[PDB]
């Protein structure tokens, strides 16, 4: 199929209103970040030779 | 899947890692991939060659 | 298309392989690149049809209905000033300059529309006027300097879109 | 088969067919059976 | 930059090779729909809010917080004033209680 880029919604915009929120939501996200990765050492007269 | 990214840098490492020790096991147009083999069946000039 | 030189390549490792795998990983993460970049928000907002942005005009910026690809002015002009075997395949890109240019207009729709509340959660509409009220209170300039020169800072903004314009018309 | 290493009794079953077996990366690991191990090395 | 949403918080939390953050937002809810109106004219004067927006329900006006609709009796103390209303474009008339 062809991928949708999501729901499309039409705001209702007037020059006299406003939509106010009347309740609230606490959102856990989590976030993964790479910070290091493995400590390769490697003999290379060994690795070539042996 | 939640650990993608770590996991994908994991596997990128010791996929680095393998291709290496595979790469250990190439003739590269010599007559065979082992030295021990070459020294054994070839004398000091085309031994080096 | 040479036999001899492909037993004689067998023979040489996987460099092949490798190389591959680093082109496929470029490519993945370019579309990456662009997804992340473009997509931020996962719902296409419509600007209204009645256009009242207290004097603002965004119709440089709006796509057209004309349908150039229904990418807006300024992004036709940039688009226009760009000027673009042996194995070597080129890969179409995942997202169509379409797709991109549906997304950049769902980005300006919700910001003519509801200000950074739709990046926040929901979109909240309201007013233009008001929203560059909250903007100017927000770089410490009461709100009153907007209401009261309203019609100039549209006159201003307005000017400005067009020697943006003109300058990605002409100058190079 | 020239090489260096430790000999040791193995735990593998070679099947009466087999003489050599080999780990990954294809490098000889045992020899008709006796497992070979590299002599002790490192880093200093 | 720290979680879809108003970033509230975060906490770190390890991993083999990496952070994981675990973002705690504020995220809005429950929407409704106002009038609004950029300021109020008063003795021919126009009051600004302070903080916060000029709403109606259906018929009287408030001014409540940007984020969370808490309506409040607009009053002087809640509200600036700056000039005429002859200026403003889309001003409202009402009364701004004194106290
Ligand atoms: C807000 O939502 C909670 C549940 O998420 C509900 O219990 C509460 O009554 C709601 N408050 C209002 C004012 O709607
Ligand atoms: C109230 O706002 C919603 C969107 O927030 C909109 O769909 C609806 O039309 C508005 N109410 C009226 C009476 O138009
Ligand atoms: C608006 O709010 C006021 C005070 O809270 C109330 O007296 C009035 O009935 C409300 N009107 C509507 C239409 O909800
Ligand atoms: C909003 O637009 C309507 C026409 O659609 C107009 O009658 C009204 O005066 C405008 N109000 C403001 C505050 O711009
Ligand atoms: C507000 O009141 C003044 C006089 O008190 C009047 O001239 C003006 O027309 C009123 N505004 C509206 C929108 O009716």
């Amino acid at each position: 199929y062809t991928m949708s880029l999501g729901a499309e919604n039409s705001v209702a915009y007037s020059n006299n209103s406003i939509a106010i929120p009347t309740n609230f939501t606490i959102s856990v996200t989590t976030e993964i970040l790479p910070v290091s990765m493995t400590k390769t050492s490697v003999d290379c007269t060994m690795y070539i030779c042996g | 899947s939640a650990l993608g990214k770590l996991q994908d840098v994991v596997n990128q490492n010791a996929q680095a890692l393998n291709t290496l020790v595979k790469q250990l096991s190439s003739n590269f147009g010599a007559i065979s991939s082992v030295l021990n083999d070459i020294l054994s069946r070839l004398d000091p000039p085309e031994a080096e060659v | 298309d040479s036999t001899e030189c492909s037993n004689l390549l067998l023979q040489y490792g996987s460099f092949c392989t490798q190389l591959n795998r680093a082109l496929t990983g470029i490519a993945v993460e370019q579309d990456k690149n662009t997804q992340e970049v473009f997509a931020q928000v996962k719902q296409i907002y419509k600007t209204p049809p009645i256009k009242d942005f207290g004097g603002f005009n965004f119709s440089q910026i709006l796509p057209d209905p004309s349908k150039p690809s229904k990418r807006s002015f300024i992004e036709d002009l940039l688009f226009n000033k760009v000027t673009l075997f042996n194995g070597l395949t080129v890969l179409p890109p995942l997202l169509t300059d379409e797709m991109i240019a549906q997304y950049t207009s769902a980005l300006l729709a919700g910001t003519i529309t509801s200000g950074w509340t739709f990046g926040a959660g929901a979109a909240l509409q309201i007013p233009f006027a008001m929203q560059m009220a909250y903007r100017f209170n927000g770089i410490g300039v009461t709100q009153n300097v907007l209401y009261e020169n309203q019609k100039l800072i549209a006159n201003q903004f307005n000017s400005a879109i067009g020697k943006i314009q003109d300058s990605l018309s002409s100058t190079a | 088969l020239t090489g260096t290493g430790v000999l040791t009794e193995s735990n593998k079953k070679f099947l009466p067919f087999q003489q050599f077996g080999r780990d990954i990366a294809d490098t000889t690991d045992a020899v008709r059976i006796l497992d070979i191990t590299p002599c002790s090395f490192g880093g200093v | 930059f720290c979680g879809k949403g108003y970033h509230l918080m975060s906490f770190p939390q390890s991993a083999p090779h990496g952070v994981v953050f675990l973002h705690v937002t504020y995220v809005p809810a429950q929407e409704k729909n106002f009038t609004t109106a950029p300021a109020i004219c008063h003795d021919g004067k126009a009051h600004f809010p302070r903080e916060g927006v000029f709403v109606s329900n259906g018929t009287h006006w408030f001014v409540t917080q940007r984020n969370f609709y808490e309506p409040q009796i607009i009053t002087t103390d809640n509200t600036f004033v700056s000039g005429n209303c002859d200026v403003v474009i889309g001003i409202v008339n009402n009364t701004v209680y004194d106290p």
